[PDB]
């Protein structure tokens, strides 16, 4: 396929089942271009999944998309350091392919069980915005027969806290929508904060939602944990500095609106991944070993 | 660093062929690739876009990650160089007055194997490489691969706007394919 | 048989009253005990081993939670059948995800190793011990703990400071540390948990020892360590925490409130108060939960390690499977 | 035997347990003119550390592994003996020399631990003029892609994160900056360079002359104006001459100082080290384990007296001049090495890698 069958095949896999992340299905569409290359070199095969890679970017440039992608380029490239000629070492990608997919499906699963244990009886977790990570923990914690209760706010520039708040509300469980301005107000209630990533950065810090950082920043100064719930496909090799070190092809497009901010590791508790509970400075160490 | 990654280094030698050997491991400096072979972009910057031209990414110092026919995304604008049909004609003529000094050009001494290079019965396949990129070595005068390249780009537009060729015409999608044309309408003319 | 009588026998001990006090011992009276499990119980696969030995360290553990070292000298063990199975018939990250009947003698040779070096660490951490410890320094310690006391009483011996001892109320044991230590010629100082903060600001740095770290970087400690490292955070002095390898355990902090532990109110309050015993609640917990952000280095047998990295030593001692046990 | 070098002054009571050498004191009054003892590359070597006439960290390795070679290829075993312990035994006395001459850095120490290692990995049935050709070649090896390419991918790396017109703040004399600096301009970045020195080496001339001599634009004050300057300063890098386990940096006595100040004026810190710097051990302060120069560099001419001249005839008077200072990691946001940019406390992994 070339430049349409990318596109449309992409949004029809988000779209059949729109509770399945971007980076799950940016991963499959890459490992579908891969199927149907109809090309027989190595170095070929990588420049044309490079090329899909910006060509995927285009829409929903969100920092998992460029995750997934970085991922499946060290994918082949591991692979073909393993063997030797592109014919044979074809199937192995697909079969690799295969299994990592099915790997990587389970990942809501294994966070959820790894991580229902944090929450208490009677506690008060704060959320800023909508994740299908946050969502699946809290149902296992509901499973668990849990009491609590849960703050969110409204992420101003999209209202899909209010969408959460919807979806977590008609599972039976006490929520509470507060404006983005409250949080500050708010947190004094919350016993502990939990809340997703678009992306982490070598360090340990996350890359999400607008607010997020301003959370954080509260949740130190209130001397409350902040836990974040994210799977192993959202690494990627990017440190900012500051704010305005994250490249701006993120920040924008989804009188100055940006829509994602850089959290640093020094304010982040505890990392919940399918690959564990890790301390924030765990995360390089893996994506150290990824590239040696 | 997946993009400094690499599979086989150019190895150079200075008559002025160039050799792969077997180097799978990440290199010191960034690559890009081109019909299958890849060069280490050790004096300039990677490239990002689609814009065409490919003169105005070495303008910039910055070179394009990939393009050509064998990258499916081409983003330099491919076009179809209705040259080529010429090419496959004299492409079974060999090496043996006017047409001598009209092809020793643009490598300013005779050689034929450029017609080889852009006939039809040539598949730029793996196996290719090497000639390629000695060729494309010796033709120009540097040490690192790119250099070579951005020689090779100016001397065709050099000598496109020397007859007037319509540069706007000629971008530098298959750099082969202009040498052919160049080639052949030059010997039209002697 | 005989082997099931002193499993008996050591369960029962560990529920009323830990006969064996130090650390040490329980984790060699627990690897020798697991060494006679292994050479008497009959088994055919690696498989029924391990859910033997799980079986038996669930109920080890299930006598005394409040104590973790024979819990996580069991998945040392089930670690070492792990590797020895691994290896004699053939971790988990991103690499792992892209990419993918004679073994008795080799597991009792790897627990006798396993002895044979936990048996030198207290001697390895004393001779590393030069290295922390400066002329004319000041040092806080708080209750009672061999290693650090062997750390600075051998350190002591090329070196001249002032050591304050902060007693553990109830369990007032900071006293038998003053008394051992100052029997050794370093001019120490006896004090009690209230005046911890008091003289935190003229005290260069603080050792202490531990019961068991959580694999976070967290620890538990004796009651009132908390406060000694808000103190220190406080004031930005460095925290030593000296701790042998195997009081590495797997678990976290929240699980089941499980935590601490809860001793009769005597201590705390005496019987002969009477009446208004009543309406009144004593609690008298003997551990205190020590968050990673306060901790500043780590010392054990095999040298300094920061917080950050212990995660690290959790993959290289226990499998991941072997958490739950 | 080698005699030992007497202490120059009265030491701080805190500083009792490291020694403090002056610099008119030499050992080579009471060593043969022949030498003998010794080889004469490592008292040529001893002499031209103990006068300070090699200060960095690299250059110091560099002599030392040079002369290291001299040595070896100057070695010759002797009968009924095998190189491979042999060697380390001569070895050991040459490197309590050097010690004597002026204590060992986290360079020279990484660089004999890896001379003992490859020394003893030396094959008995290996012959001596073949081992020696081998152990030059390793010297020669390590000193490459241990230095040269270490520098070169650091300055690649450190390019990115250099952007036009921003201010960037040095500190020091250290050859890793200066050149991640002069290839960043060269590249054909534009931005200011802020230098800041302190006394009594005052080696941020150093630098400032190769800056001047780059083209590049620069500024020059002392430490203490730090402060001063840091509201306009974008970033800061530093030079490190070691990194330990626990993510703290081993570095210039005024390195810590700028990374506070700058951390309170909301500044990033970038730190840029080679891989073999790492060292395994750990430090809590600057207290346990430093260095003290000689006491009479402090004295300075101001005016027309020297108000610190005759400081010995105060006898409650002490003098204190440190050459290292320990920086805590979360006072650091990069580590720039060939592996990349890491954070500051991903220190122990590599060390765990290069094994």
């Amino acid at each position: 396929m070339d430049d349409k069958e990318l596109i449309e095949y992409f949004k029809s896999q988000m779209k059949e089942d729109p509770d399945m992340a971007s980076a799950v299905a940016a991963i499959r569409t890459l490992l579908e271009f891969l199927k149907r290359d109809k090309g027989e070199t190595i170095q070929g095969l990588r420049a044309n999944l490079t090329s899909a890679i910006e060509t995927l970017c285009g829409v929903d440039s969100s920092v998992a998309v460029s995750s997934g992608g970085e991922l499946f380029l060290r994918f082949i490239s591991l692979a073909s350091l393993e063997y030797s000629d592109y014919s044979k070492c074809k199937k192995i990608m697909i079969e690799r392919g295969e299994l990592f997919l099915r790997r990587i499906s389970l990942s809501r699963n294994k966070i959820a069980d790894l991580c229902h244990t944090f929450i208490k009886d009677g506690a008060t977790i704060l959320t800023h915005a909508y994740s299908r990570v946050v969502l699946r923990v809290l149902e296992a914690a509901v499973a668990a027969k849990k009491r609590f209760s849960v703050y969110v706010t409204e992420s101003q520039p999209d209202l899909s806290g209010k969408k959460m708040a919807k979806a977590l509300c008609h599972l039976n469980v006490p929520v509470t929508v507060v404006l983005d301005a409250a949080v500050g107000y708010i947190m004094e209630k919350a016993d502990l904060v939990i809340v997703g990533a678009e992306g982490v950065v070598e360090n340990g810090g996350i890359i999400n939602k607008i607010g997020t950082n301003q959370m954080a920043v509260c949740a130190k100064a209130q001397n409350k944990p902040f836990y974040v719930v994210a799977e192993s496909f959202k690494f990627v090799r990017l440190f900012p500095l500051n704010q305005q070190d994250v490249p701006d092809k993120f920040k924008y497009k989804a009188e100055e609106h940006p829509w994602v901010d850089y959290t640093a590791p020094s304010l982040i508790t505890l990392l919940f991944t399918d690959l564990g509970v890790l301390t924030p400075s765990a995360v390089s160490d893996e994506l150290i070993k990824l590239y040696l | 660093m997946n993009s400094q990654y690499m599979f086989d280094y150019p190895a150079i030698n200075i008559l002025s062929s160039v050799s792969y050997v077997a180097y799978n491991k990440f290199h010191t400096h960034d690559v890009s690739t081109y019909e299958h072979c890849e060069i280490p972009l050790e004096k300039l910057r990677l490239g990002f876009g689609r814009r065409n031209s490919l003169a105005d990414f070495y303008s910039l110092g910055e070179l394009p990650a990939s393009w050509g026919p064998a990258c499916y995304f081409s983003s330099v604008k491919p076009m179809m160089y209705t040259f080529q049909g010429m090419a496959s004609d004299l492409s079974r003529f060999d090496l043996t007055p006017n047409v001598l000094k009209a092809l020793s050009w643009p490598l300013g001494i005779p050689d034929c194997e450029i017609f080889s290079i852009c006939s039809d019965r040539f598949v730029r396949g793996l196996q290719t490489r090497d000639q390629l990129m000695s060729y494309i070595l010796r033709m120009g005068d540097s040490h690192s691969l790119d250099e070579c390249i951005v020689q090779a780009h100016k001397k065709i537009l050099q000598e496109a706007r020397r007859l007037g060729l319509s540069d706007e015409h000629y971008n530098g999608y298959d750099l082969f394919r202009e040498i052919g044309s160049l080639v052949c309408l030059r010997l039209i003319n002697a | 048989s005989e082997l099931s009588e002193r499993i008996e026998s050591f369960v029962e001990t560990l529920k009323r009253g830990g006969g064996p006090r130090s650390s040490e011992e329980m984790a060699r009276e627990t690897l020798g005990l697991l060494r006679q499990i292994i050479t008497d119980h009959r088994w055919s696969n690696a498989g029924e081993l391990m859910e033997l030995i799980r079986r038996e360290g669930r109920r080890m553990t299930a006598a005394q939670p409040s104590e973790t070292t024979v819990g996580n000298m069991v998945r040392r063990v089930l670690k070492i059948i792990r590797e020895e199975y691994g290896r004699l018939h053939g971790q988990e990250s991103l690499h792992k995800l892209l990419t993918s009947a004679q073994l008795q003698s080799n597991i009792i040779e790897a627990i006798n190793e396993l002895l044979v070096e936990l048996e030198g660490t207290m001697e390895n951490i004393a001779a590393q011990a030069l290295e922390h410890i400066h002329s004319n320094e000041v040092i806080m310690t708080i209750g009672f703990s061999r290693t650090v006391e062997a750390f600075l009483k051998e350190a002591a011996r090329k070196r001249k400071f002032h050591v304050i001892v902060a007693e553990c109320a109830p369990f007032c044991q900071g006293h038998e540390m003053a008394v051992n230590l100052s029997k050794a010629g370093i001019e120490t100082t006896v004090m009690t948990d209230a005046a911890i903060f008091a003289v935190m600001s003229r005290v260069n740095k603080v050792i202490i020892g531990t019961k068991t770290i959580l694999a976070n970087g967290a620890l538990r400690a004796v009651t009132g360590t908390h406060t000694l490292a808000l103190a220190a955070k406080h004031h930005s002095t460095p925290l030593i925490v000296c701790a042998p390898m195997f009081k590495l355990s797997p678990q976290f902090p929240n699980e089941e409130d499980s935590f601490h532990k809860f001793v009769a109110p005597e201590e705390v309050l005496p019987f002969t108060e009477g009446d208004i015993l009543e309406k009144v609640s004593v609690h008298c917990p003997v551990f205190d939960y020590v968050p990673p952000e306060l901790i500043t280095l780590f010392i054990s047998n095999i040298g300094g390690n920061a917080p950050s990295y212990i995660y690290r030593l959790m993959s290289e001692l226990y499998h991941p499977d072997d958490h739950v046990l | 035997q080698v005699p030992t070098r007497k202490d120059y002054g009265s030491k701080v009571s805190l500083f009792s347990h490291l020694p403090q050498y002056s610099r008119q004191n030499s050992l080579t009054q009471f060593m043969s003119i022949p030498s003998s003892v010794i080889h004469p590359a490592m008292v040529r070597l001893g002499l031209q550390y103990s006068q300070g006439l090699v200060s960095g960290s690299n250059a110091r390795c560099i002599a030392l592994l040079r002369a290291l070679q001299q040595v070896i290829q100057d070695y010759t075993t002797p009968p009924n003996e095998e190189l491979s312990r042999d060697l380390v035994n001569k070895l050991k006395p040459y490197m309590s020399f050097l010690t004597q001459c002026r204590p060992l850095s986290a360079s020279m120490h990484n660089a004999i631990k890896f001379l003992n290692k490859e020394i003893t990995s030396v094959g008995s049935s290996k012959r001596e003029e073949e081992a020696k050709s081998e152990l030059r070649a390793a010297i020669d090896r390590y000193v490459q892609e241990k230095i040269v390419l270490a520098a070169q991918a650091i300055s690649r790396f450190a390019y990115q994160k250099i952007s036009n017109g921003d201010v960037i703040l040095v500190y020091g004399c250290s050859s890793l900056v200066s050149r991640i600096l002069q290839e960043a301009w060269t590249e054909g970045r534009r931005f200011r360079v802020v230098v800041v020195d302190s006394r009594p080496w005052l080696e941020g001339r150093h630098t400032l002359r190769s800056l001047v001599h780059a083209g590049v634009p620069a500024s020059y004050l002392l430490i203490p104006a730090a402060s001063y300057v840091l509201p306009e300063v974008s970033k800061v890098l530093l030079g490190a001459h070691a990194l330990l386990a626990n993510g703290s940096v081993m570095s210039r006595v005024g390195t810590a100082q700028l990374a506070l100040v700058a951390r309170a004026h909301n500044v990033p810190v970038l730190v840029c080290c080679e891989t073999y710097k790492f060292c395994e051990r750990v430090q809590t302060d600057a207290f346990v384990s430093n260095e003290l120069d000689d006491p009479d560099d402090l004295q300075c001419k101001r005016g027309e007296h020297v108000a610190l001249a005759n400081w010995q005839n105060h006898a409650s008077l002490r003098l204190l001049n440190l050459v290292y200072d320990v920086t805590p990691p979360e006072l650091v946001d990069l580590v720039i090495t060939e592996l990349g940019m890491i954070p500051c406390s991903s220190v122990p992994v590599v060390l765990r890698v290069k094994s």
